[PDB]
């Protein structure tokens, strides 16, 4: 009947991104203690991770009807419209809302950042990442994301201090590596982005191997980046194509595609690509620039 | 305990160089 001992392995499966396991680690705990504190807020984030939108729309806004106290349940709700949305904000009100009503409640306060950071707003997610780092210490997460904040905003000496601290504590960590490749690219160190972004696919393929591709795609679509970047066009073409196999309605994978064969010097076969991608996403600023340079240049046969 | 998705990269208009040094060169 000793049940805190779970808590810390299905802890464990959270960190090293094995989320098939740690669910089913805390389904037992939960079928004793729903209102289990510590482990509560892991079994919220494996749903999210998992895309249980399902589970986590029954459950957290269950907590809610009969738990108004335990700030738990506006963490809950809060990680629902931030799953799902794009009831942004919501999840900010909600999630603050949990905040003041118990401010030393740490997973409240990455998962508020976790707002201010998807809607750009840099100075205030940084600032709750910092108190979230102070109310859950050993934890690497709210350091992996103030290190990419700093390298979005060009402190790339001080993003690679939390990158570093991060993977010395989660090294097995897939989604460590992946934003660290992601910050050296826009350094312009496109060569140490290929082996960043590699290294994090061989994590979640075969090691962590269970199909994590749900709530999922980016990296294939970031390795095309790379590619195309090292002037490696025909390795990169490769990559776009899989993260379409994933995701077949990506309208930013169809103008990455047909921008190659514009760098490959095929016009018709791209201006193909520009077309099918403004057919998805009519706003495409890029897709429509580079149209008009493959015309002016039919404009001459 | 939360993650968010893992940042993707998308297409800058800085980027059509690549393509600028391609002929501007050949």
């Amino acid at each position: 009947e000793n049940l805190d001992v779970v808590v810390s392995l299905a802890e464990r499966h959270y960190y090293n991104c094995d989320f098939k396991m740690c669910y089913k680690l805390t389904s037992v705990v939960m079928e004793k203690d729903p209102f289990h504190a510590s482990c509560l807020p892991v079994h919220i984030g494996t749903l999210v991770e998992l895309n249980k939108a399902n589970e986590l729309f029954y459950l957290s806004h269950k907590l809610v009807d009969l738990y108004p106290s335990n700030p738990v349940s506006w963490f809950a709700v809060g990680c629902y419209y931030l799953m799902v949305g794009h009831k942004n904000e919501h999840a900010r009100r909600y999630l603050s809302k949990a905040t003041t009503l118990e401010k030393t409640y740490g997973p409240a306060w990455i998962a508020y950042g976790h707002s201010f950071a998807v809607e750009s707003e840099h100075d205030q997610a940084m600032a709750a990442y910092f108190t979230a780092a102070q109310l859950m210490k050993g934890c690497h997460l709210p350091m992996l994301y103030i290190g990419l904040e700093y390298g979005l905003t060009n402190n790339s000496k001080l993003a690679e201090r939390f990158f570093s601290q991060a993977l010395s504590i989660a090294p097995e960590d897939p989604f460590v590596m992946h934003e660290v490749g992601v910050v050296a690219f826009q350094n312009g160190e496109w060569k140490t982005a290929e082996k960043w972004f590699l290294d994090a696919l061989e994590k979640i393929k075969a090691i962590g191997n269970e199909v994590t591709v749900d709530k999922w795609e980016p990296l294939l679509n970031n390795l095309g980046h790379v590619c195309r970047k090292l002037k490696k066009y025909a390795e990169a073409l490769d990559y776009h194509r899989q993260a379409l196999v994933l995701i077949p309605q990506n309208a930013s994978t169809y103008s990455a595609i047909g921008y190659i064969h514009s760098l490959m010097g095929n016009f018709e076969n791209a201006v193909d690509y520009f077309h099918t991608a403004l057919g998805l996403r009519r706003d495409d600023t890029f897709s429509v620039t580079m149209l008009g340079h493959c015309i002016e240049m039919y404009i001459g046969d | 305990m939360l993650r968010r998705k893992p940042t993707r990269l998308e297409l800058k208009l800085d980027d059509i160089e690549e393509f600028e040094n391609i002929r501007k060169d050949l």
